[PDB]
Protein backbone atom coordinates (compact mmCIF):
# COMPACT_ATOMS: atom_id res chain seq x y z
CA UNK A 1 0.00 0.00 0.00
CA UNK A 2 1.41 3.39 -1.02
CA UNK A 3 0.72 6.53 1.35
CA UNK A 4 -1.87 4.09 3.46
CA UNK A 5 -1.02 4.36 7.37
CA UNK A 6 -0.10 1.31 9.72
CA UNK A 7 -3.58 -0.26 10.40
CA UNK A 8 -5.14 -0.91 14.28
CA UNK A 9 -4.61 -4.02 15.86
CA UNK A 10 -8.06 -5.39 15.43
CA UNK A 11 -9.37 -3.01 12.32
CA UNK A 12 -9.55 -6.26 9.71
CA UNK A 13 -10.00 -9.45 11.60
CA UNK A 14 -10.60 -10.62 7.96
CA UNK A 15 -7.32 -10.30 6.12
CA UNK A 16 -5.66 -13.21 5.54
CA UNK A 17 -2.27 -14.01 4.21
CA UNK A 18 -1.26 -16.37 1.14
CA UNK A 19 2.08 -17.73 2.72
CA UNK A 20 4.22 -20.23 0.29
CA UNK A 21 5.68 -22.90 1.85
CA UNK A 22 9.54 -23.08 0.31
CA UNK A 23 10.74 -20.79 -0.30
CA UNK A 24 8.95 -18.77 2.56
CA UNK A 25 7.49 -15.83 1.36
CA UNK A 26 4.50 -13.54 1.56
CA UNK A 27 2.37 -14.14 -1.96
CA UNK A 28 -0.93 -12.46 -1.51
CA UNK A 29 -3.67 -10.79 0.40
CA UNK A 30 -7.32 -12.44 1.03
CA UNK A 31 -10.11 -12.46 3.34
CA UNK A 32 -12.08 -14.76 5.53
CA UNK A 33 -15.76 -15.40 4.30
CA UNK A 34 -16.58 -18.45 6.66
CA UNK A 35 -14.99 -20.40 9.08
CA UNK A 36 -14.09 -22.92 6.27
CA UNK A 37 -13.63 -20.65 2.93
CA UNK A 38 -10.80 -17.47 2.01
CA UNK A 39 -11.56 -15.23 -1.05
CA UNK A 40 -8.36 -14.32 -3.20
CA UNK A 41 -7.81 -13.25 -6.64
CA UNK A 42 -7.32 -15.80 -9.19
CA UNK A 43 -4.15 -14.46 -10.57
CA UNK A 44 -2.35 -15.27 -7.34
CA UNK A 45 -2.46 -18.77 -7.94
CA UNK A 46 -2.50 -19.15 -11.97
CA UNK A 47 -0.65 -16.82 -13.74
CA UNK A 48 1.10 -19.10 -16.67
CA UNK A 49 2.79 -15.91 -18.34
CA UNK A 50 5.38 -16.38 -15.81
CA UNK A 51 4.29 -20.02 -15.24
CA UNK A 52 2.82 -19.43 -11.97
CA UNK A 53 -0.18 -22.35 -11.25
CA UNK A 54 0.13 -23.14 -7.27
CA UNK A 55 -1.87 -26.43 -5.86
CA UNK A 56 -3.30 -27.31 -2.46
CA UNK A 57 0.04 -28.13 -1.46
CA UNK A 58 2.44 -25.72 -1.94
CA UNK A 59 0.77 -22.74 0.10
CA UNK A 60 -0.63 -22.22 3.74
CA UNK A 61 -3.30 -19.71 4.92
CA UNK A 62 -2.06 -17.49 7.99
CA UNK A 63 -5.13 -16.00 9.59
CA UNK A 64 -5.11 -12.97 12.70
CA UNK A 65 -2.03 -11.30 12.10
CA UNK A 66 -0.74 -7.71 11.90
CA UNK A 67 3.17 -7.99 11.47
CA UNK A 68 4.24 -9.16 8.46
CA UNK A 69 7.29 -10.88 8.97
CA UNK A 70 6.80 -12.30 12.90
CA UNK A 71 5.12 -15.31 13.70
CA UNK A 72 2.83 -13.81 16.18
CA UNK A 73 2.75 -17.27 18.64
CA UNK A 74 -1.17 -17.09 20.47
CA UNK A 75 -2.47 -14.69 18.17
CA UNK A 76 -2.30 -16.04 14.27
CA UNK A 77 -3.62 -19.07 13.28
CA UNK A 78 -2.32 -20.93 10.00
CA UNK A 79 -4.32 -23.45 8.36
CA UNK A 80 -3.83 -25.68 5.20
CA UNK A 81 -6.27 -25.75 2.23
CA UNK A 82 -8.17 -29.13 0.72
CA UNK A 83 -9.69 -27.37 -2.53
CA UNK A 84 -8.95 -24.77 -4.55
CA UNK A 85 -11.31 -23.18 -6.99
CA UNK A 86 -10.69 -20.97 -9.96
CA UNK A 87 -13.17 -19.01 -11.84
CA UNK A 88 -13.82 -21.10 -15.10
CA UNK A 89 -13.68 -18.20 -17.22
CA UNK A 90 -11.17 -16.45 -15.44
CA UNK A 91 -9.50 -14.48 -18.49
CA UNK A 92 -5.79 -14.45 -17.88
CA UNK A 93 -4.80 -14.20 -21.38
CA UNK A 94 -6.49 -10.69 -21.85
CA UNK A 95 -7.54 -8.67 -19.16
CA UNK A 96 -7.78 -10.75 -15.92
CA UNK A 97 -11.44 -11.27 -16.38
CA UNK A 98 -13.11 -12.91 -13.54
CA UNK A 99 -10.26 -13.03 -11.17
CA UNK A 100 -11.77 -14.91 -8.31
CA UNK A 101 -10.88 -17.81 -6.39
CA UNK A 102 -11.86 -19.68 -3.33
CA UNK A 103 -10.27 -21.53 -0.90
CA UNK A 104 -11.58 -24.35 0.97
CA UNK A 105 -9.68 -24.78 4.96
CA UNK A 106 -8.63 -28.09 5.71
CA UNK A 107 -9.96 -27.11 9.40
CA UNK A 108 -12.86 -24.80 10.06
CA UNK A 109 -10.90 -22.12 12.10
CA UNK A 110 -12.14 -20.61 15.38
CA UNK A 111 -12.95 -16.71 15.44
CA UNK A 112 -11.44 -14.80 18.08
CA UNK A 113 -10.85 -10.83 18.88
CA UNK A 114 -8.33 -11.18 15.32
CA UNK A 115 -9.95 -13.47 13.44
CA UNK A 116 -13.73 -12.78 12.28
CA UNK A 117 -15.07 -13.05 8.71
CA UNK A 118 -16.50 -10.04 6.54
CA UNK A 119 -19.93 -9.92 4.93
CA UNK A 120 -20.60 -10.55 1.18
CA UNK A 121 -23.15 -8.16 -0.68
CA UNK A 122 -26.68 -8.63 -1.63
CA UNK A 123 -27.88 -6.73 -4.03
CA UNK A 124 -29.22 -3.82 -2.21
CA UNK A 125 -26.00 -2.86 -0.22
CA UNK A 126 -24.12 -2.86 -3.92
CA UNK A 127 -26.35 -0.75 -5.31
CA UNK A 128 -26.17 1.75 -2.59
CA UNK A 129 -22.61 1.64 -1.75
CA UNK A 130 -20.70 1.31 -4.83
CA UNK A 131 -21.31 4.93 -6.15
CA UNK A 132 -18.74 7.14 -7.49
CA UNK A 133 -16.99 9.67 -4.70
CA UNK A 134 -17.93 6.97 -1.59
CA UNK A 135 -14.77 5.58 -0.27
CA UNK A 136 -13.82 2.28 0.62
CA UNK A 137 -10.45 0.94 2.35
CA UNK A 138 -7.56 -1.70 1.17
CA UNK A 139 -5.54 -3.26 3.20
CA UNK A 140 -2.46 -5.33 3.02
CA UNK A 141 1.27 -6.17 3.77
CA UNK A 142 2.56 -5.08 -0.22
CA UNK A 143 5.17 -2.52 -1.15
CA UNK A 144 5.17 0.81 -0.24
CA UNK A 145 6.49 2.09 -2.99
CA UNK A 146 6.49 1.25 -6.57
CA UNK A 147 10.61 0.75 -6.44
CA UNK A 148 9.54 -0.21 0.88
CA UNK A 149 7.91 -2.67 2.74
CA UNK A 150 6.10 -2.34 6.24
CA UNK A 151 6.95 -4.11 8.83
CA UNK A 152 2.78 -3.91 9.95
CA UNK A 153 -0.50 -3.99 8.33
CA UNK A 154 -1.32 -1.07 5.84
CA UNK A 155 -4.13 0.91 5.39
CA UNK A 156 -5.67 3.41 2.91
CA UNK A 157 -8.84 4.54 2.90
CA UNK A 158 -9.69 5.15 -1.64
CA UNK A 159 -12.85 6.44 -3.76
CA UNK A 160 -14.59 4.54 -6.39
CA UNK A 161 -14.26 6.62 -9.71
CA UNK A 162 -16.68 6.68 -12.16
CA UNK A 163 -16.31 3.96 -14.98
CA UNK A 164 -15.52 6.43 -18.51
CA UNK A 165 -12.88 7.70 -15.99
CA UNK A 166 -11.41 3.99 -15.72
CA UNK A 167 -11.93 3.35 -19.46
CA UNK A 168 -10.17 6.35 -20.16
CA UNK A 169 -6.94 6.38 -18.22
CA UNK A 170 -6.06 2.59 -19.67
CA UNK A 171 -5.13 0.54 -22.93
CA UNK A 172 -6.65 -2.20 -21.39
CA UNK A 173 -10.45 -3.24 -22.04
CA UNK A 174 -12.31 -2.94 -18.73
CA UNK A 175 -15.29 -5.30 -18.65
CA UNK A 176 -18.34 -4.94 -15.93
CA UNK A 177 -16.64 -7.40 -13.63
CA UNK A 178 -14.10 -4.72 -12.41
CA UNK A 179 -14.39 -1.51 -11.13
CA UNK A 180 -11.48 0.92 -10.18
CA UNK A 181 -10.94 3.64 -7.28
CA UNK A 182 -8.09 5.74 -6.48
CA UNK A 183 -8.03 10.26 -6.28
CA UNK A 184 -7.72 12.19 -9.18
CA UNK A 185 -4.51 13.81 -9.90
CA UNK A 186 -6.25 16.93 -9.35
CA UNK A 187 -7.14 15.62 -5.60
CA UNK A 188 -3.98 16.02 -4.14
CA UNK A 189 -4.72 13.47 -1.98
CA UNK A 190 -2.73 9.49 -2.97
CA UNK A 191 -2.89 6.18 -1.98
CA UNK A 192 -3.07 3.08 -3.84
CA UNK A 193 -2.80 -0.59 -3.53
CA UNK A 194 1.07 -2.41 -5.46
CA UNK A 195 2.81 -5.80 -5.41
CA UNK A 196 2.06 -7.39 -2.89
CA UNK A 197 -1.60 -6.69 -1.95
CA UNK A 198 -3.20 -8.38 -5.02
CA UNK A 199 -6.06 -11.44 -3.31
CA UNK A 200 -6.98 -8.88 -0.79
CA UNK A 201 -9.96 -6.45 0.34
CA UNK A 202 -11.75 -3.71 -0.94
CA UNK A 203 -14.16 -3.00 2.41
CA UNK A 204 -16.89 -0.14 2.84
CA UNK A 205 -19.24 -0.03 5.93
CA UNK A 206 -22.95 0.28 5.53
CA UNK A 207 -24.11 2.75 7.64
CA UNK A 208 -27.58 1.11 7.42
CA UNK A 209 -26.52 -2.03 9.48
CA UNK A 210 -22.86 -0.93 10.75
CA UNK A 211 -21.33 -4.04 8.87
CA UNK A 212 -18.51 -4.16 6.92
CA UNK A 213 -18.94 -5.61 3.50
CA UNK A 214 -15.98 -6.89 0.79
CA UNK A 215 -16.99 -5.30 -2.61
CA UNK A 216 -13.75 -5.96 -4.40
CA UNK A 217 -10.59 -7.93 -4.45
CA UNK A 218 -7.28 -6.29 -5.53
CA UNK A 219 -6.76 -7.62 -9.15
CA UNK A 220 -4.24 -4.64 -11.40
CA UNK A 221 -3.17 -1.94 -11.78
CA UNK A 222 -0.36 -0.05 -13.87
CA UNK A 223 2.76 0.93 -11.77
CA UNK A 224 1.73 2.14 -7.58
CA UNK A 225 0.10 5.69 -6.92
CA UNK A 226 0.88 7.00 -10.85
CA UNK A 227 -0.79 10.36 -11.28
CA UNK A 228 -3.48 10.08 -13.75
CA UNK A 229 -3.36 5.74 -13.69
CA UNK A 230 -6.17 4.01 -10.92
CA UNK A 231 -6.36 0.67 -9.08
CA UNK A 232 -8.94 -1.87 -10.50
CA UNK A 233 -10.71 -4.50 -8.86
CA UNK A 234 -12.84 -7.56 -9.00
CA UNK A 235 -16.49 -6.49 -8.60
CA UNK A 236 -17.54 -9.21 -6.12
CA UNK A 237 -21.10 -9.00 -6.26
CA UNK A 238 -21.13 -9.54 -9.86
CA UNK A 239 -19.01 -13.13 -9.26
CA UNK A 240 -21.50 -13.89 -5.88
CA UNK A 241 -23.84 -16.44 -7.60
CA UNK A 242 -20.39 -18.60 -8.81
CA UNK A 243 -19.19 -18.31 -5.15
CA UNK A 244 -22.29 -19.58 -3.51
CA UNK A 245 -22.35 -22.12 -6.77
CA UNK A 246 -18.91 -23.75 -5.22
CA UNK A 247 -19.93 -23.29 -1.59
CA UNK A 248 -22.93 -25.28 -1.01
CA UNK A 249 -21.56 -27.45 -4.19
CA UNK A 250 -18.31 -28.39 -1.98
CA UNK A 251 -19.02 -26.80 1.72
CA UNK A 252 -19.93 -24.11 3.80
CA UNK B 1 12.81 -11.85 6.79
CA UNK B 2 10.13 -14.11 7.64
CA UNK B 3 10.20 -15.47 11.02
CA UNK B 4 10.42 -19.13 11.33
CA UNK B 5 7.22 -21.02 11.72
CA UNK B 6 6.54 -23.94 13.54
CA UNK B 7 7.33 -27.69 11.90
CA UNK B 8 3.65 -29.02 11.90
CA UNK B 9 2.34 -26.37 9.37
CA UNK B 10 4.67 -27.70 6.92
CA UNK C 1 -20.23 -17.02 3.50
CA UNK C 2 -23.30 -16.16 1.66
CA UNK C 3 -26.07 -13.46 1.03
CA UNK C 4 -25.05 -10.22 2.84
CA UNK C 5 -22.19 -12.37 4.58
CA UNK C 6 -22.60 -14.82 7.33
CA UNK C 7 -24.46 -13.90 10.77
CA UNK C 8 -22.29 -12.10 12.70
CA UNK C 9 -20.21 -10.71 9.80
CA UNK C 10 -18.59 -7.59 9.10
CA UNK C 11 -18.67 -6.74 12.88
CA UNK C 12 -15.51 -6.89 14.76
CA UNK C 13 -14.62 -7.78 18.60
CA UNK C 14 -12.91 -4.76 19.37
CA UNK C 15 -14.48 -2.00 17.68
CA UNK C 16 -18.30 -2.61 16.66
CA UNK C 17 -19.19 -5.18 19.35
CA UNK C 18 -17.51 -2.85 22.08
CA UNK C 19 -19.07 0.53 20.12
CA UNK C 20 -15.22 1.86 19.41
CA UNK C 21 -14.43 3.43 16.07
CA UNK C 22 -10.96 3.18 14.30
CA UNK C 23 -9.46 6.55 13.42
CA UNK C 24 -10.29 6.78 10.13
CA UNK C 25 -13.76 5.11 9.48
CA UNK C 26 -15.27 8.41 10.07
CA UNK C 27 -13.67 9.32 6.09
CA UNK C 28 -15.82 6.60 4.82
CA UNK C 29 -18.87 7.52 6.41
CA UNK C 30 -18.35 10.73 5.59
CA UNK C 31 -18.30 10.12 2.32
CA UNK C 32 -21.32 7.87 1.91
CA UNK C 33 -23.09 11.75 1.69
CA UNK C 34 -22.60 11.93 5.49
CA UNK C 35 -23.84 8.52 7.84
CA UNK C 36 -26.26 8.74 10.81
N1 LIG D 1 -1.53 -0.03 -8.76
C1 LIG D 1 -2.22 -1.05 -8.33
N2 LIG D 1 -3.43 -1.02 -7.83
C2 LIG D 1 -1.68 -2.26 -8.42
C3 LIG D 1 -0.47 -2.64 -8.90
C4 LIG D 1 -0.24 -3.99 -8.85
C5 LIG D 1 0.93 -4.65 -9.28
I1 LIG D 1 2.51 -3.53 -10.05
C6 LIG D 1 0.98 -6.06 -9.14
C7 LIG D 1 -0.10 -6.77 -8.59
C8 LIG D 1 -1.24 -6.10 -8.16
C9 LIG D 1 -1.28 -4.73 -8.30
S1 LIG D 1 -2.61 -3.66 -7.84
CA1 LIG E 1 -9.03 3.11 -22.77
NA1 LIG F 1 -3.34 7.38 -9.41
Amino acid sequence: IVEGSDAEIGMSPWQVMLFRKSPQELLCGASLISDRWVLTAAHCLLYPPWDKNFTENDLLVRIGKHSRTRYERNIEKISMLEKIYIHPRYNWRENLDRDIALMKLKKPVAFSDYIHPVCLPDRETAASLLQAGYKGRVTGWGNLKETGQPSVLQVVNLPIVERPVCKDSTRIRITDNMFCAGYKPDEGKRGDACEGDSGGPFVMKSPFNNRWYQMGIVSWGEGCDRDGKYGFYTHVFRLKKWIQKVIDQFGE
Amino acid sequence: DFEEIPEEYL
Amino acid sequence: TFGSGEADCGLRPLFEKKSLEDKTERELLESYIDGR
